């Protein structure tokens, strides 16, 4: 008497209140973001991320600053799952681009095969 | 000891978790969770039905005497199921305590207004639904009251742009003030400030 | 795909609300443009409620068109008692807003936006 | 020092004048544009070399704490001599 | 083209519309709305002003940062006319009066001014000059401001040979002198219309529309050279309009069948003032002749604007001139007046 | 010169005076910036002594002193209490936020400057701008309304 | 600034300027950053 | 290093032949009108396309769409291959089938006209760490290159 | 602790003189005859009024009034293009663009203030690694136009000139406890 059933995709985008080119014409990226090979930290590839297509950034007539048109340039949605991420993407009926978390490969690692009797892995400095 | 490091005290926390446990056995119904934090505070996660017993209980009760709301406020965490994580900060002044009640809510499964318990819950609530979209079932008046009149959207979502999407300006062919898409003369320049290099490991979580 | 309703079990219900809705807005528009001086005709009010009610038509969640129905309540709360303003209600028109044009000629002469 | 461009409209330190058909100079029509007349580049090329003795030296800027973080600097090459990275003061050691 | 030039944005306030417009009749009725638009559209604006700032800074406001330049002009200084044209492409000319001054008279304001304001325009380098004359400004009519607005046409079309020049019936807005001079009438005891308003034909036309039609005007390529007729989409009788007026205003309405003699001598009469006069005898003509019928010259359908009806944008002129009594009236309650086709 | 451009320039001189002597603010804050313009109204630096004196309703008001934040829900008001005022109004914009939206300039309920809806004739910088600069403001307004002709342009005419 | 004077530098103004707002002396901003893409400059000869 | 490169001598405003021979700028409506009134005059055979190195393959469909609705398949590439035998008809022909996991994986490489060091840099990168570390026989037919 | 600022001790009973004292008191309107007294006092003091523009108002060396670049007393300006006050300003009214100079060094070719978006707060004084970025005590600098207010490298440069006499001043003054 309190459960009722919907087959729907659960579309909310006359609730967000979005107008409908940011709606329809909007491309949002669901990636785990790439390490900068600057730094060896990766705390910063933990987190699933959504961002937008990268709309028009042009000078100001006056200053020459960046000056935009679009509301969603600095909007960065983090989440814990890849599935979150498409949960959110289809209830706000953005399409999506998502990329597979690369995970780097392990690999061996040994100090004595800097000082190999005969393979080409030993080392001529330190 | 430590001049730089903040003073603890063991009694007001063990105080705290006795009381949590005498409230999850009085109302197992709809408390789902019962933590103190290291800051010793308490807060009871309840069901979202259940914040009218919930409510009316810590209020009423002898030991509990919750008679002062302290605030009403809503988080939005957008990768869970029920986005609006919605927080009850009430105060004791009989026992001069404080207490968080949590419960949750999405945009489209509206939660029990507590206007009944609380009179401040009021516009506390009517806050709430203005900045984050969360209906509240049996208010007397739920409206905007932040927002502008005619605001579509809730700002305070995080999906929802900083800027937000339209503008005022005023036009002179119509003699009005009139609202205009967002265009910036500088775009908020967004900033990555977050170090790749893990900061406290007592919040490790564990790999995916 | 079972879910909880808010007010209607079923979008027949919701459906009677969204009737209900647009009756006591065909009726306050009228009173809306001869008590605010509005540039607008009795016809322009109601042909701009019929195109957000058609803008909303879409919807088939009875908790989606639930909600639609509490938002066009308190905006025709809004509207009744005077809070809205001359500038509050002419903010449907777009009046000084260029219209973006749909062809693939004009996206192409003025920029980069798809 | 300040120049000219050929539109009569003068040069800043970093280089930048308008051209002679940009529309941007009706904003500088019965009015002006100001330009610093002290440039730091030719500033720095009336000063003189501070000459020292020692093969590492330590320059904050003067000032103690009124100047810059201090920072050393090597004087080992003899074509050329050690600039600071903040004040821009060269040093150079002596070879006599 | 330059670089600095290139359109940027999507149109909005702060963007970029490449357009470097030169506006002379920037302060008076239509210079606001040409401003406005082009403010709105993003423009470089320079207003060349010779009153006060604080009149001209109801303007202030029309774009963004630095994208208007206010400056000084004299109309007897060439040096001041090159120095406002001289980084432009778009010079729109909207110089003009009712009457006559001591110091500016009909030929002057008509002829001379933008004589030299094109000479200028042409001799700094633009690409696109924009002159708004007046519409049945052929030659010798019953005025001294039509024929002084045609030989100017002359003139101009002389000096700089691709001027568009742009025809407009009398304009009517919210600061017009067309529609609130004729709700200005209600001051008197009767309207006295010449032969009682009739054989005298009107299609008056939204200001809105012909700022709209200036600014296509400035982004069109194939209107170089060009002479529009921006006209309204009805015509209606000079009676029938009076009527419509007063019905709108609620007022009352007396007519009166005025010989056109005597009602020139008591225009000049009012015209004979110091200050701005309520009508000369150029306005009460100018008011009589009746406006011509366009047929082989282009128009605002051809520029690119639907002419807004009078009927419809009437109540934002004439709500200011009715009491309290009839202040809460809408559109319906006065009934259209009669067009004609001829 | 002829006589007259003399007599001209000498009365428009005392219809500036007049105007510059009494300048009544709209009695009308929005924020810390207010908080700041009655600071300036108390004793230490005595706006009515230089002449300045509160009147609440526009209609005899002149000078409008738009401090603090102009938000989306008070553009509209704002507005009207402008065009309220009779002919002679000056607008002097104080604060950040009015001067050009300031600590909320990317904020979605807040007008990026208050010159896009009312016409400012001069801006106070500061957050808040002390009574001292606010008072600096006020006299700089009153030189440049000594400074406009608008009978000796009349005059040229 | 009799008894103790300030240090005298060589850049600081010999003559000091007041408000020179609403005048022609006044500051007008302008971007102090130089042209960043380069257009492709056609030859002038023709090929034909 | 060579994304300097996209700031000079760079394209942005269309441009047509003068009547005297020179190229001057002009609008898009402009030049495409005068591109596509010279492919309505001219027929299948008689319209060409070439493509370079920079392109991506939203444009080669597009192009190849316009000229195959024109008639036209002389769609050339600036970079040559064998077209006789299997030619671009087979995808193994023309592609790095054992790929770079490939590289690591082989045991003995043989580079037939090529300078890797310099086509590929990193292809010749996985090449010397594949040397390094399972010992490739690495040989070559071309000139004796470092 | 707490006292009661309203409630009175017990009752004053009925006194005839008591009665007389309050009749007086309502009668012939005590409290406002001494308040009229205590605003006649105020009338025989001393205004507190200073006299603008020529008396100005006490101030301190901290004051944090108009933005201002500083130099080395070489000349060389002090900024080294490092954007900690652009990192740090909270309004974002920082706007900074940089590369290697004709003799190597990092200056800024664009350092632009929005003064109208500036909140005065000394983030960037305060960050400055070199004291480059300062507030000298400039308060009196309002435009007439909302263009002129915002600021560029030229404009902080010249005012740091302008303003150096008591910039260096007042940081000689303050910046021990800074
Ligand atoms: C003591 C109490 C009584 C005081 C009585 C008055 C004392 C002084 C009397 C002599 C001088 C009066 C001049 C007041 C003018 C005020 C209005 C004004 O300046 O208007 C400017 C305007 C200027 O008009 P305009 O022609 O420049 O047009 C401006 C209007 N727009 C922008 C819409 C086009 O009017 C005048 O200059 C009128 C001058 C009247 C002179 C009478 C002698
Ligand atoms: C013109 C000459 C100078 C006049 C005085 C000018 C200077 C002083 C001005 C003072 C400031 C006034 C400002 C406005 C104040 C308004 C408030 C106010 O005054 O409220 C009135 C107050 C009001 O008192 P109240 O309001 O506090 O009382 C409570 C009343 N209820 C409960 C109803 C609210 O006092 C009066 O009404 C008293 C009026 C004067 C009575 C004078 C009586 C004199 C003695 C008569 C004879 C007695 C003996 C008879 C014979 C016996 C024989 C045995
Ligand atoms: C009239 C008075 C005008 C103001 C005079 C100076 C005010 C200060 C005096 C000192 C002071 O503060 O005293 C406080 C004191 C009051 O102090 P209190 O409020 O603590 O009360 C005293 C204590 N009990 C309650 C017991 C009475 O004032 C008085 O004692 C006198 C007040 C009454 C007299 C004045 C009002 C009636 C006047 C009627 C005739 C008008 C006079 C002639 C006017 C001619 C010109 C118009
Ligand atoms: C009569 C025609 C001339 C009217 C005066 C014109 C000159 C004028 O305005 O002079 C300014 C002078 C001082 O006023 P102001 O400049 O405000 O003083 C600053 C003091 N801190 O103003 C004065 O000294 C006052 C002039 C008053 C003139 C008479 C006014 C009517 C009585
Ligand atoms: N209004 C109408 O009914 C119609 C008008 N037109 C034409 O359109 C143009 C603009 O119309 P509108 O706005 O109504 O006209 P206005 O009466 O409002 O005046 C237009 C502008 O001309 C300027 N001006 C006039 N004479 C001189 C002069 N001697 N020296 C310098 N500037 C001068 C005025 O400046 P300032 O404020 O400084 O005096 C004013 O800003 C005019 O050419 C008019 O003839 C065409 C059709 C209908
Ligand atoms: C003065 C002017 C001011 C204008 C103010 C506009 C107010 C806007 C109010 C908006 C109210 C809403 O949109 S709530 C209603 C939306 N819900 C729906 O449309 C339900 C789904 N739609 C339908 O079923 C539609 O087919 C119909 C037409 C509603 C019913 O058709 P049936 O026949 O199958
Ligand atoms: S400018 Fe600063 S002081 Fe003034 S209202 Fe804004 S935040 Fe407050
Ligand atoms: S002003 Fe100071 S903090 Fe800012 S970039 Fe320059 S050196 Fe760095
Ligand atoms: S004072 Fe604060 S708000 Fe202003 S520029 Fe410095 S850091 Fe930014
Ligand atoms: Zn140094």
């Amino acid at each position: 008497t309190q459960l009722i059933t919907v087959d729907e995709k659960l579309d909310i985008t006359t609730l967000t209140g979005v107008p409908e080119e940011h709606i329809k014409t909007r491309k949002v990226r669901i990636f785990v973001p790439a390490r900068n090979n600057m730094q060896s930290g990766v705390n910063n590839t933990k987190k699933w991320k959504m961002e937008f297509d990268t709309r028009e950034r042009w000078e100001n007539p006056l200053m020459g600053w960046a000056s935009t048109a679009d509301p969603l340039s600095n909007m960065v949605l983090t989440f814990s799952a890849k599935e979150d991420a498409i949960a959110f993407a289809e209830k706000n009926g953005w399409s999506y681009d998502v990329e597979e978390k690369k995970v780097p490969k392990p690999k061996s690692k040994s100090y004595g095969a800097n000082f190999s009797w005969n393979k080409r892995t030993r080392v001529s400095t330190k | 000891k430590r001049p730089t490091v903040r003073p603890r005290s063991d009694v007001t926390h063990k105080q705290l978790s006795a009381f949590g446990e005498y409230v999850a056995e009085i109302l197992p119904k709809y408390v789902q969770q019962v933590q103190v934090s290291c800051l010793d505070e308490l807060e009871i996660c309840i069901h979202p039905d259940g914040v009218i017993p919930t409510l009316t209980f810590l209020r009423d009760h002898t030991n509990a005497q919750f008679k002062s709301l302290a605030d009403l406020t809503a988080v939005d965490v957008p990768t869970r199921q029920n986005r609006f994580e919605i927080v009850y900060n009430l105060l004791s002044l009989r026992f001069n305590s404080r207490i968080r009640v949590k419960t949750y809510a999405d945009e489209l499964t509206p939660i029990d207004s507590i206007v009944s318990v609380h009179i401040a819950a009021n516009w506390y609530e009517r806050e709430v639904w203005d900045m984050f979209g969360v209906f509240f079932f049996n208010h007397p008046d739920l409206r905007r009251i932040l927002t502008d009149y005619g605001f579509e959207g809730h700002p305070f979502r995080k999906d929802f742009p900083l800027t937000g999407y339209v503008e005022l300006r005023y036009d002179d062919e119509v003699k009005r003030v009139v609202a205009e898409p967002v265009e910036l003369a500088q775009e908020f320049r967004k900033f990555d400030l977050n170090s790749p290099w893990e900061a406290f490991p007592a919040y490790r979580q564990p790999p995916e | 795909t079972s879910v909880k309703p808010i007010f209607s079990r079923d979008l027949n219900e919701a459906k009677r609300r969204v009737r209900e809705l647009y009756r006591a807005w065909y009726r306050e528009v009228p009173n809306t443009v001869h008590l605010m001086q509005l540039d607008i005709t009795v016809k322009q009010g109601r042909d701009k409620v019929r195109e957000m009610f058609m803008k909303n038509a879409h919807v088939t969640d009875p908790r989606v068109v639930d909600l639609l129905v509490i938002k066009g309540k308190m905006e025709l709360q809004e509207t009744i008692k005077v809070w809205k303003q001359r500038t509050h209600v002419m903010r449907f028109f777009h009046e000084t807003e260029t219209p973006r044009p749909k062809d693939f000629l004009s996206k192409f002469y003025m920029g980069h936006d798809p | 020092g300040v120049q000219v461009s050929p539109s009569g409209e003068k040069i800043t330190h970093t280089g930048q004048v308008y051209d002679e058909k940009d529309y941007r100079r009706v904003r500088f029509v019965d009015r002006q544009k100001e330009v610093n007349e002290n440039f730091a580049i030719d500033l720095i090329a009336q000063q003189p070399v501070n000459e020292v003795e020692h093969r590492i030296i330590a320059c904050d800027g003067g000032g103690g704490a009124l100047g810059h973080p201090k920072v050393y600097i090597n004087l080992d090459k003899e074509t050329k001599t050690g600039t600071c990275g903040y004040c821009g003061l060269q040093f150079k050691q002596h070879h006599h | 083209l330059h670089h600095a030039v290139i359109p940027h944005g999507k149109g909005g306030r702060s963007s970029v519309s490449g357009v470097v417009a030169t506006v002379f009749g920037a302060t008076g009725f239509l210079g606001r709305y040409v401003v406005n638009h082009l403010g709105r559209m993003g423009s470089q604006v320079i207003i060349p002003y010779r009153c006060d700032v604080y009149d001209i800074m109801h303007l202030r406001l029309m774009g963004d940062l630095g994208q208007l330049t206010f400056l000084e002009w004299d109309a007897r200084d060439k040096d001041s006319i090159r120095k406002a044209v001289q980084h432009s492409n778009v010079v729109i000319n909207l110089i003009g009066r009712e009457w006559e001054t001591r110091n500016f008279d009909f030929e002057d304001v008509f002829v001379n001014i933008p004589r030299a304001i094109a000479q200028a325009s042409k001799e700094a380098g633009v690409e696109r000059f924009i002159h708004v004359s007046h519409l049945n400004a052929s030659m010798k009519s019953s005025s001294k401001s039509l024929r002084s607005k045609a030989v100017g046409e002359k003139e101009v079309r002389s000096v700089f040979p691709e001027a568009i020049i742009i025809r407009p019936s009398d304009i009517f807005g919210r600061e017009d002198r067309f529609l609130n001079h004729f709700a200005n009438y209600r001051w008197f005891l009767a309207v006295p219309l010449v032969s009682l308003g009739f054989k005298t034909v009107k299609q008056p036309v939204y200001v809105a529309d012909v700022s709209k039609g200036i600014v296509n005007a400035t982004k069109d390529p194939d209107a170089v050279g060009k002479t529009f007729a921006f006209t309204g989409p009805n015509r209606y009788l000079l009676f029938h309009l009076v009527k419509y007026i007063f019905g709108m205003t609620h007022r009352t309405f007396i007519p009166y069948p005025l010989p056109l003699f005597v009602y020139s001598w008591i225009g000049k009469l009012f015209g004979l003032s110091p200050f701005e006069p309520w009508t000369t005898k150029d306005k009460v003509e100018r008011i009589h002749i009746s406006d011509v019928m366009p047929t082989d010259l282009p128009g605002l359908e051809d520029l690119g604007v639907q002419p807004t009806p009078l009927e419809l944008k009437s109540i934002e002129v004439l709500r200011r001139h009715r009491t309290y009594r009839w202040l809460s009236s809408e559109i319906e309650e006065t009934k259209p007046a009669k067009t004609v086709n001829y | 010169r002829s006589r007259a451009e003399y007599v001209v320039t000498k009365l428009d001189d005392l219809i500036n005076w007049a105007r510059r002597s009494s300048l009544w603010p709209m009695t009308f804050g929005l924020a810390c910036c207010a908080v700041e313009m009655m600071h300036m109204a108390a004793p230490r630096y005595d706006m009515d002594r230089f002449g300045v004196v509160f009147r609440a309703s526009p209609r005899q008001a002149d000078v409008m002193i738009v401090a603090g934040t102009l938000t989306n829900k008070m553009a509209p008001a704002l507005r009207k209490v402008y065009d309220q005022m009779p002919e002679p109004r000056y607008v002097v914009s104080m604060g950040s936020c009015a001067n050009g939206g300031g600590y909320y300039h990317y904020s979605y309920s807040v007008v990026r400057g208050c010159d896009r809806i009312v016409p400012v004739d001069i801006y106070v910088p500061g957050c808040p701008p002390t009574a001292e600069a606010l008072l600096y403001g006020i006299l700089q307004l009153q030189r440049k309304i000594k400074r406009e002709q608008k009978l000796k342009i009349w005059y040229r005419r | 600034p009799t008894t103790n004077p300030p240090t005298a530098r060589k850049f600081i103004w010999t003559n000091h300027k007041f408000n020179v707002s609403a005048t022609p002396e006044q500051y007008v901003p302008y971007s102090t950053t130089r042209k960043k893409i380069h257009e492709w400059v056609p030859p002038s000869t023709p090929y034909k | 290093f060579a994304y300097d490169g996209l700031k000079r001598q760079r394209l942005t405003e269309p441009m047509v032949r003068n009547e005297k021979g020179l190229l001057t700028y002009t609008s898009w409506e402009d030049a495409l009108s005068r591109v596509a009134g010279m492919l309505q005059n001219f027929e299948g055979n008689a319209v060409a396309a070439i493509a370079g190195g920079l392109v991506d393959a939203e444009a080669l469909v597009a192009l190849k769409d316009l000229l195959n609705k024109v008639d036209s398949d002389n769609l050339c590439t600036e970079e040559i291959f064998p077209t006789e035998g299997a030619g671009t008809d087979l995808r193994s022909n023309y592609l790095l089938n054992t790929t770079i996991a490939g590289v690591e994986e082989a045991d003995v490489v043989l580079l037939v006209g090529t300078n890797p060091r310099f086509e590929a840099p990193l292809f010749n990168a996985r090449i010397r760490k594949s040397w390094l570390h399972n010992d490739l026989k690495v040989a070559l037919i071309g000139s004796p290159v470092d | 602790t707490y006292k009661y600022v309203n409630k009175k001790e017990q009752e004053s009973e009925v006194d005839m003189k008591s009665a007389t004292d309050n009749a007086a008191r309502i009668l012939m309107w005590t409290e406002l005859i001494r308040g009229l007294g205590m605003t006649l006092s105020y009338l025989f003091r001393e205004p507190a009024t200073i006299n603008y523009p020529f008396e100005k108002g006490p101030l301190s060396p901290r004051f944090r009034g108009e933005h201002a670049l500083r130099r080395y007393p070489s000349g060389e300006e002090r900024c080294i293009a490092c954007k900690l006050c652009e990192a740090i300003c909270p309004a974002q009214a920082i706007t900074i663009e940089a590369e290697p100079r004709a003799d190597g060094s990092r200056r800024t070719t664009r350092y632009d203030i929005d003064m109208t978006k500036c909140i005065y707060c000394g983030f960037c004084q305060e960050a400055c690694p070199v004291d480059a970025i300062v507030e000298g005590p400039n308060f009196e600098f309002s435009t007439e136009t909302h263009e002129e207010l915002l600021y560029n490298k030229e404009k902080l440069l010249n005012n740091g000139d302008k303003w150096e006499a008591e910039i260096a001043a007042n940081i000689q003054a303050d910046y021990l406890y800074r």
